[PDB]
RNA sequence: UGGAGAGUUUGAUCCUGGCUCAGGGUGAACGCUGGCGGCGUGCCUAAGACAUGCAAGUCGUGCGGGCCGCGGGGUUUUACUCCGUGGUCAGCGGCGGACGGGUGAGUAACGCGUGGGUGACCUACCCGGAAGAGGGGGACAACCCGGGGAAACUCGGGCUAAUCCCCCAUGUGGACCCGCCCCUUGGGGUGUGUCCAAAGGGCUUUGCCCGCUUCCGGAUGGGCCCGCGUCCCAUCAGCUAGUUGGUGGGGUAAUGGCCCACCAAGGCGACGACGGGUAGCCGGUCUGAGAGGAUGGCCGGCCACAGGGGCACUGAGACACGGGCCCCACUCCUACGGGAGGCAGCAGUUAGGAAUCUUCCGCAAUGGGCGCAAGCCUGACGGAGCGACGCCGCUUGGAGGAAGAAGCCCUUCGGGGUGUAAACUCCUGAACCCGGGACGAAACCCCCGACGAGGGGACUGACGGUACCGGGGUAAUAGCGCCGGCCAACUCCGUGCCAGCAGCCGCGGUAAUACGGAGGGCGCGAGCGUUACCCGGAUUCACUGGGCGUAAAGGGCGUGUAGGCGGCCUGGGGCGUCCCAUGUGAAAG
């Protein structure tokens, strides 16, 4: 199914993952649907994770299944807070 | 060597001889109906064609004839059945099809 | 939307199918000048409504057959072998251009 | 914000004109040379052949067993026999094996690009919604018994479970025929008739979880169709009979000659059919002032292929790289009857070649498959290795030091050069030593809380004792090409049309700035040259941006077909053209 999870994006030792929106079937780094968000995992800058709820929240509403990774970073950004 | 992808291979072969079979049927049974249609027998002919449509859909039950695969057979048969009969009939038993 | 185009029946030697000649312009992708080129598209006709100089619009159809994918739409004007006869004479002036001789 | 020209045809001149150089680029290769590091990148040839290991499995929360344990019962005791539990093995059953990874052989094509069409369609797993799961029956492995074979394995006989197969029921609904209605190419609704459902499992058991069934829809992925665009040869001009169309049928998820029977006689071509050559296409890449030229490695998208040819089965999906069948070539085993194979997966071997790497580390991270979960599997991938192959950073020292050492070197022999270069003085301190030492990891999980939101906790690093930080600390690699003009840089000597240079002009037949060496010099420097190839300069195919009296170029002349082109006024249309809005123009670049 259509999941959301991260695509690879730094260079050697420099990862920095795209937050995105793909088929389950295509390569982590192909084509993806939509991108959602980013992170930086060693959080170089104040800014190593945007990911827009909004979005986040309309594919999760139509199916999307997010990896273990992409939910953790979701969670903390407030995809799925509702207080 | 030695791969376990060989049980998917005899599984292929159950499976194969259980459509096959299905088919079989369903072929025999409508060619039964188209025939005793084109012979004018109307009563028996319905009674056939009816447990050819059963068959049929029953086929597409799992994966034999499945989609709309199952819908054109019913449709070709309730078709030359209903038209073979069109040699005066009037459909006596009324079975599957709808006055 | 389904691409409609506007040309002249040429053939009618056929059977509920009518070859419909439809020409276009553009400047050339070097040189600028404007040029016609033009292509036949078999169409088709159900009721064998159209002759031979009937100017008729033609609409992208569900496949009728192989090279029949479109049908006939309506007519714009008819009678006009004008145009026909281009069409005529240029195929019959493929006698002269070849090996063997021709009185073309 | 963007555009430089030069040498070379003559005694000399102008022009024409070709050749050649200066620039930039490359999956490079070769020669001489070679210190460190980051990031990229590396069979371009024989899509030659491949040893070996690894590259797809996973579920005991679907099912029954076999072998090996441990333990508990029936019993007064034995035999016998009942239950529980651990490990293990395959089997049945399911989901995955149609992805991910590889290569461009084929293909000049709706293959690809771009814009559209599908009232001609499909889509497992995921999401939303509606309705539901009542009863009965059956078989085949495993296992057991026997038979044929060297083996691969194959034949028969018996028993058995299930979310395995079947029947009856319920029919939300849905399918099909006929009718009517709305739409209008097979879209939606409705009525009668007929036809079609289900699977069970788990417990933090008498509910909740995982799952099952039919249907409507979403999302994603995909099939098919159409306009336009996509190389060379016309010393390839005619091509075609499934051919073109029709009717009926078959087939498929679906249109279609897709396939078949029958009928019609068509269809295509100079706006280049057919035939031959070559070639995977694109985003882009290189070059160019631009227009354009060349190109398609790496990365991303599509296609195609998996020893060559054909074929279909199973599946939501394959005509299926590590599934099946047959033919062919080949390797291998052989008790010769007959069998086993297919690295264009990672790594590696061998062959070919001018030439292209480690039979490595890890699944810690991201991603994928299966599982409630634990977790298992992932040569996808994340890393390390080798190669100046590319790009960037960095070092081989810093400051002082004679009107100037030695040697070499030229010399009008007086001096001139190498040279502040060296020596030497002082300063710093690449290497290397010692110490500390990461980010990448927080989730899954478990506890609280509703298996939710939210809060809390624990486990987890291949790279790696690496990066980086701090202390200590030695002056400690330099090379290559060139110096006649173009083209920055000149002298001596040897050689004597020889030996040899040479990109183009051209050098060498005894005073050679052009050969060879030397001193000196220029250029670049961990590299410098060379060869090859692409674009430029080259307005040297000229669309931008050229020509044809005598330089290459007017057809020997005419007639005329297609085609190209077309006077003045008005009106309609609005195709070309122009304008506004809007959609599209993936990411990378
Ligand atoms: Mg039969
Ligand atoms: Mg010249
Ligand atoms: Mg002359
Ligand atoms: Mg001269
Ligand atoms: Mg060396
Ligand atoms: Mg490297
Ligand atoms: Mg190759
Ligand atoms: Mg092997
Ligand atoms: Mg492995
Ligand atoms: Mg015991
Ligand atoms: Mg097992
Ligand atoms: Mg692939
Ligand atoms: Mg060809
Ligand atoms: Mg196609
Ligand atoms: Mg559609
Ligand atoms: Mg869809
Ligand atoms: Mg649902
Ligand atoms: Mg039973
Ligand atoms: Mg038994
Ligand atoms: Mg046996
Ligand atoms: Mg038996
Ligand atoms: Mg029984
Ligand atoms: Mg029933
Ligand atoms: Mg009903
Ligand atoms: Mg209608
Ligand atoms: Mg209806
Ligand atoms: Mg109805
Ligand atoms: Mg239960
Ligand atoms: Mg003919
Ligand atoms: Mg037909
Ligand atoms: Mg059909
Ligand atoms: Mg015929
Ligand atoms: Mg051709
Ligand atoms: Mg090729
Ligand atoms: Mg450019
Ligand atoms: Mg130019
Ligand atoms: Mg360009
Ligand atoms: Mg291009
Ligand atoms: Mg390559
Ligand atoms: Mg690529
Ligand atoms: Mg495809
Ligand atoms: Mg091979
Ligand atoms: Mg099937
Ligand atoms: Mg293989
Ligand atoms: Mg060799
Ligand atoms: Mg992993
Ligand atoms: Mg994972
Ligand atoms: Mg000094
Ligand atoms: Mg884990
Ligand atoms: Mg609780
Ligand atoms: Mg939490
Ligand atoms: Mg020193
Ligand atoms: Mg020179
Ligand atoms: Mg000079
Ligand atoms: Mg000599
Ligand atoms: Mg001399
Ligand atoms: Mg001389
Ligand atoms: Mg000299
Ligand atoms: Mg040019
Ligand atoms: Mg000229
Ligand atoms: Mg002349
Ligand atoms: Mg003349
Ligand atoms: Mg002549
Ligand atoms: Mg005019
Ligand atoms: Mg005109
Ligand atoms: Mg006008
Ligand atoms: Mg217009
Ligand atoms: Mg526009
Ligand atoms: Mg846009
Ligand atoms: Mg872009």
């Amino acid at each position: 199914m259509v999941k959301i999870r991260l695509a690879r994006f730094g260079s050697k030792h420099n990862p920095h993952y795209r937050i995105v929106v793909t088929d389950a079937r295509r390569k982590r780094d192909g084509k993806y649907i939509e991108k959602i968000g980013y992170y930086d995992p060693r959080k170089t800058t104040p800014d190593w994770l945007k990911v827009d709820v909004e979005r986040a929240r309309y594919w999760l509403s139509v199916g999307a299944q997010p990896t273990d990774t992409a939910r953790r970073l979701l969670r903390q950004a407030g995809v799925f807070r509702q207080e | 060597r030695n791969l376990s992808a060989l049980k998917r291979h005899r599984q292929s072969l159950k499976r194969r001889l259980r459509n096959k079979a299905k088919k079989s049927a369903i072929k025999t049974l409508s060619k039964k109906a188209v025939q005793l249609a084109q012979e004018g027998k109307a009563e028996e002919a319905l009674k056939i064609m009816r447990k050819a449509e059963s068959l049929i859909d029953k086929a597409a039950k799992g994966s034999t004839l499945h989609k709309n695969a199952a819908a054109r057979r019913k449709s070709r048969l309730m078709r030359k059945v209903r038209q073979l009969l069109e040699a005066a009939g009037a459909p006596l038993i009324g079975g599957g099809l709808s006055a | 939307p389904k691409k409609v185009l506007t040309g002249v029946v040429v053939s009618d030697k056929m059977q509920k199918t009518v070859t419909v000649l439809v020409e276009r312009q553009f400047p050339h992708p070097l040189y600028g000048k404007v040029i016609k080129r033009s292509k036949k598209y078999l169409a088709h006709d159900p009721e064998e409504k159209y002759k031979l100089g009937d100017v008729v619009e033609i609409i992208e159809s569900r496949p009728i057959s192989k090279r029949k994918r479109f049908r006939v739409l309506r007519l714009v004007e008819s009678g006009r072998m004008d145009l026909v006869e281009k069409y005529l004479i240029r195929r019959q002036n493929y006698q002269s251009l070849s090996k063997r001789g021709g009185k073309a």
